[PDB]
RNA sequence: GGAUAGUGGCCUACCAUGGUUUCAACGGGUAACGGGGAAUAAGGGUUCGAUUCCGGAGAGGGAGCCUGAGAAACGGCUACCACAUCCAAGGAAGGCAGCAGGCGCGCAAAUUACCCAAUCCUAAUUCAGGGAGGUAGUGACAAUAAAUAACGAUACAGGGCCCAUUCGGGUCUUGUAAUUGGAAUGAGUACAAUGUAAAUACCUUAACGAGGAACAACUGGAGGGCAAGUCUGGUGCCAGCAGCCG
């Protein structure tokens, strides 16, 4: 009796971006939300789709639970989906990986402390080291 | 048939004789002439602190016999000292002196109530603390 | 700086505060309904003023007037499509002779109790309040509701509730898996 | 004597008043439950119908 | 004529002696930025408008200027005044009415937080950047909906009563009792998943989570105005209350 089942309104086909956007209506009776994967990989064999080709985001689980709404689009090719999504959701979902970034703060005092030198470093550095030196 | 004019070119005596009129008002003449900015003890303010300079009561009216015990206070954002009158049973001991008492109004538009005279600001707040508070045992005077 | 949105009051506390006949009307009108406070009323009667002003406004205009016609018949389709005024006064002049309590009974809470399913006023408020009456598979835990007539044939304990057929709930639960282990 | 002891001692009736502790008083119901109490109490419950309603008659 | 990008007493040279004003000119005050608007509401109006949009002005007060298409710019320079900083006493460097935060002031107002996800903007231009902005933190400024119990079965009762042999069954119902039962549910915690740039939080939901359901609602008032006591004790024109009468 758990027979999640899917539904895809308001689809319309899109070659600008190669994608077909739909809103998703999920209804799932008796069980929380739909856990993402779940149903990126059920869109994934609904539409004759690879599961990487496939994105949701953006639900909503209605008051008192039962129907679900989302956003979903399925790309027509994994290297379109991985060209065109943004960056977090290739991170959601396996196919990328979060880039090793220093913190904002960090950046913006490293940003300063290059503006305090003009020119490579590679000279200052030597010569206040014989600087210091006497 | 009445005093004001009528015809229909005679807006700027009507509108002249109105404006020469307002200031027969109290209100307006407050509001216009900034007294309450220049004279009154706060300017257009609802609530003032002050500093405890000494630890008075006053007899009543006629009609009324007692003493209410007030409190003479120095108030600190210009410098005018205006008699306060704390509210309540047991809240003179609980107002030290020398210490800072947040001052309000006293209800009727800056004038004495009832039967304290020469008298125009309650006590809301000492040291910090309402008196409120220290009447029910709520909270206590910090003591600095 | 971002573009606001509107908040309104809802509400207006009457001029006299202490009406006799007027209090004891309006804790009438609160325990014949279950009303919590009497905010309720206020916002009942403000509403019923909000629809009367713009009823006299429209009356004043003269009779086959755009303005007229347009928003009366608006006004009236919207009443009725509520429930409040009866598909037999239809006229824009039985619009001014609503009363609040024709406003009140039209809550969720005073149709549930119509319906039977609640046998107490305070028995559908509370019912109401615990996630039970769905209008339309839709779970409503609030109160007034405006029910419509288009929809209260669709009035019944909501699916996930014990009522409307589920797992009956922590006490029942509870004490059975207590009988199970003992 | 004619005064007890010091006159105006900034709360004296206060200060020698007999401090009665609160009553148990079991819980009172508050919300729709107050407002249902009231309705019962002064329109189904119609206790002193002579005179006025009379709410809070004092024992006499 | 000069200058202006250009008209123009805008400036200069020479002339004329003119221009505004009781329809309030000029001067003074504004705890005055103007407006779209806000509160208030029978109609007419009164007050407010520093601030989410449009304009104007300002970057401590003043003046002066380079670069450019656009600045009299100030997170651009020059100098004076005021206020200051490091100092090896020779010198050097200042501009929060930007986002944070601090001192002071005052009755009076927030975290040195996350990030470019969304709105956009700048650039050589997708990609870089943006305290613009969004997200969270505090936040009872205001605004919306709304929990704090609901229903039985019993004892103490009240009204429509079959009549009225006193009755009285309670025949028909409605409350009051520390009696007494079975339910439902959140406020909280919390597997998860959704949410989000990542996280909170909300919507959903496992597993817990109500008996004095201590998971305990206060704030004011009870002479009148004004809804509710001529109950009990205390003080005795004291203490105090009282917006006014008292
Ligand atoms: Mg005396
Ligand atoms: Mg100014
Ligand atoms: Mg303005
Ligand atoms: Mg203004
Ligand atoms: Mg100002
Ligand atoms: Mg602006
Ligand atoms: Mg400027
Ligand atoms: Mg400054
Ligand atoms: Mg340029
Ligand atoms: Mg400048
Ligand atoms: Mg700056
Ligand atoms: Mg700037
Ligand atoms: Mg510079
Ligand atoms: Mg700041
Ligand atoms: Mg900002
Ligand atoms: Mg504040
Ligand atoms: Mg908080
Ligand atoms: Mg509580
Ligand atoms: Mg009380
Ligand atoms: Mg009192
Ligand atoms: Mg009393
Ligand atoms: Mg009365």
């Amino acid at each position: 009796s758990d027979a999640i089942t899917i539904r895809t309104r308001k689809v319309i086909s899109n070659p600008l971006l190669a994608r077909k956007q739909f809103v998703v209506d999920v209804l799932h009776p008796n069980r929380a939300n739909v856990s993402k994967d779940e149903l990126r990989e059920k869109l994934a064999e609904a539409y004759k789709a690879e599961k990487d080709a496939v994105s949701v985001f953006g639900f909503r689980t209605q008051y008192g639970g039962g129907k679900s709404t989302g956003f979903g689009l399925v790309y027509n090719s994994v290297a379109d989906a991985k060209k065109f999504e943004p960056a977090y959701r290739l991170v959601r979902y396996g196919l990328a990986e979060k880039v090793e970034k220093a913190s904002r703060q960090q950046r913006k005092q490293r940003k300063n402390r290059g503006k305090k030198i003009f020119g490579t470093g590679k000279s200052i550095a030597k010569k206040a080291a014989r600087r210091n030196a006497d | 048939g009445k005093g004001k004019p009528r015809g229909l070119n005679s807006a700027r005596k009507l509108r002249v004789h109105r404006r020469n009129n307002r200031w027969a008002e109290t209100t307006y003449k407050k509001r216009l002439l900034g007294t309450a900015f220049k004279s009154s003890p706060f300017g257009g303010s609802s609530h003032a602190k002050g500093i405890v300079l000494e630890k008075i009561g006053i007899e009543s009216k006629q009609p009324n016999s007692a003493i209410r015990k007030c409190v003479r206070v120095q108030l600190i954002k210009n410098g005018k000292k205006v008699t306060a009158f704390v509210p309540n049973d047991g809240c003179l001991n609980f107002v030290d002196e020398n210490d800072e008492v947040l001052l309000a109004g006293f209800g009727r538009k800056g004038k004495a109530k009832g039967d304290i005279p020469g008298v125009r600001f309650k006590v809301v707040k000492v040291s910090g603390v309402s008196l409120l508070a220290l009447w029910k045992e709520k909270k206590e005077k910090p003591r600095s | 700086p971002r573009a606001p949105r509107t908040y309104s009051k809802t509400y207006s506390t009457p001029k006299r505060p202490y009406e006799s006949a007027r209090l004891d009307a309006e804790l009438k009108l609160a325990g014949e309904y279950g009303l919590k406070n009497k905010r309720e009323i206020y916002r009942i009667s403000f509403q019923l003023s909000k629809i009367r002003r713009a009823a006299r406004d429209l009356l004043t205009r003269d009779e086959k007037d755009p303005k007229r016609l347009f928003e009366g018949n608006a006004l009236i389709r919207r009443l009725v499509r509520i429930g409040v005024l009866s598909e037999d006064k239809k006229k824009l002049d039985y619009v001014l002779a609503l009363k609040v309590e024709d406003f009140l009974e039209r809550r969720l809470q005073t149709q549930v109790y119509k319906l039977g399913l609640a046998k107490s006023v305070h028995h559908a408020r509370v019912l109401i309040s615990q996630r039970h009456i769905a209008v339309g598979k839709q779970i409503v835990n609030i109160p007034s509701f405006m029910v419509r007539l288009e929809s209260e044939k669709h009035i019944d304990f909501a699916r996930t509730s014990p009522f409307g057929g589920a797992r009956p709930g922590r006490v029942a639960r509870k004490r059975a898996a207590a009988a199970g282990g003992e | 004597g004619k005064v007890h002891g010091s006159l105006a001692r900034a709360g004296k009736v206060k200060s020698q008043t007999p401090k009665v502790e609160k009553q148990e008083k079991p819980k009172q119901p508050k919300g729709r439950a107050y407002k249902r109490l009231l309705y019962t109490r002064r329109f189904v419950n119609v206790t002193l119908t002579n005179g006025k309603r009379k709410m809070n008659p004092s024992p006499s």
